[PDB]
């Protein structure tokens, strides 16, 4: 068996589109207000963040379909979304020989204790980089990991969303064409489309985590004055 | 969500 | 004649108050969000001015009498004279050699190109350094410099007071203050209290020409998104 | 006003 023509441009869209929204040198992060090492991470953590959501969207304009849903569901699917896919794509910069994500030099290397000065506690901490290493353990081609971005992205469990089907659609035929791809192009893994969906699971719980200490630091006004106008918009409560 | 909005063109 | 106790004691707390608040070596400039010189030089003069109304509030804090109004009358006097107090604040850095902003090196050296790459037309950059280049002839003390500060942030003619009484009453008691110093200590200026006062009609008008082209760009999304909370609530409409 | 309120300890 084999690919179709549709299930071969929704592949090549959703690579060309990473790759146009992904910068492997990380040349942007100077750019960003530096670090510094009372949350003294926080200036640079949230523009780096509020970057990525920037890149996110971009990513998700490009997405075959998406940009056919009301700008309601984009918006809906955007805000709940968005945490999950940044740690997804930040998976991408995650080295195992150190455990940090490692996005340049010592300044852009991003450790346990960097994530702590950043206002956020073991409880996500500890979930998040084991995350990490379980996606990274993976070895996903490149392919499945932008797919798995998308199906992400269109979950039709989100709050906000009103075309339940529409979308619902779309993630169905995403998995489709991941089921696909790891048939054809991808022995050695006969559960890997069961360990990836799995890490879909281990995001919505991560995603809560976040939500939920960013919540408190959104209400300590010394804290949000330090945000940027995008995340607190993206990550803040607005219907 | 006026950033958000306009963001998505 | 003579300055009273009370006199005294006001001048030395606006003047500790303001040696407080104010770096001359502008060393916190490296944490802002570096210049770049489309609207390139907006991140940075955002993060700058949002510094400085950091810097402001200390200020106001501190002047005899404010921490006693209402809250409602500071944030009230806060929001409607911060940028008038920035212009005043921002003589200290403004060289004449050269009718830049000259806070370090050639980073943080702001001239006329850098003010309109942070979209502001020649409407408010004319009569701006006009007012720069006028404020410095002044060759004020320390002293006069931080009492008209004061002077300005407690006008009684700013939108939401409402102790019309108490604060014009605190704004009098520091013109005393200011009209007896330089009776006493400033001879060559018989009318350097009515130049002064002068000054302040004058950052009226750029407050107003500012405010306006501020207004534009909170309306344009990919621009208000490069401002902070900070500059977002302080000069946006919130009664 | 969160902000300012809070600045204004
Ligand atoms: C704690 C902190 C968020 C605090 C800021 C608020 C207050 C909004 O919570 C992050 C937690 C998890 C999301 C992404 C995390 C990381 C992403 C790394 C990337 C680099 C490259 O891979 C390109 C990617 O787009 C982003 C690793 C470091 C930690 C964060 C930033
Ligand atoms: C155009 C731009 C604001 C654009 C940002 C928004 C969008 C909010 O309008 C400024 C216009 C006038 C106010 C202060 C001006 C200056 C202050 C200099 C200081 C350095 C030192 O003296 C310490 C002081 O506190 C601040 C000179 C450069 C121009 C600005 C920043």
């Amino acid at each position: 068996h084999m690919l179709s023509d549709e299930q071969m441009q929704i592949i090549n869209s959703l690579v060309e589109a990473h790759h146009k929204t992904y910068d492997d040198s990380y040349s942007d992060f100077v750019r960003f207000r530096p670090p510094v090492r009372r949350l003294s991470m926080l200036p640079h953590l949230a523009d780096l963040v509020s970057y990525s959501i920037q890149k996110v969207i971009g990513f998700a304009k490009m997405i075959p379909g998406f940009r056919d849903l009301t700008a309601e569901d984009q918006i809906a699917l955007l805000k709940s979304s968005a945490i999950e896919i940044i740690m997804l794509r930040s998976n991408q910069s995650f080295s195992l020989e150190d455990m940090s994500w490692s996005c340049g030099g010592p300044d852009f290397k991003y450790c346990i204790n960097d994530v702590t000065k950043a206002g956020h506690t073991l409880e996500l901490l500890e979930p998040l980089v084991k995350f990490q290493v379980g996606l990274k353990k993976l070895k996903l081609h490149e392919e499945e990991h932008v797919l798995l971005m998308a199906i992400c992205l269109l979950s039709p469990d989100r709050p906000g969303v009103q075309d339940h089907v529409r979308i619902e659609a779309l993630q169905d035929r995403l998995c489709d064409v991941l089921q696909a791809y790891i048939r054809i192009q991808h022995p050695g893994g006969r559960l890997l489309y069961a360990k990836m969906i799995q890490k879909l699971a281990d995001l919505r719980s991560l995603n809560e985590e976040h939500s939920k200490q960013y919540r408190s630091l959104s209400f300590q006004p010394e804290h949000s004055m330090q945000l940027t106008p995008l995340v607190l918009e993206v990550f803040g409560s607005e219907v | 969500h006026k950033i958000l909005h306009r963001l998505l063109q």
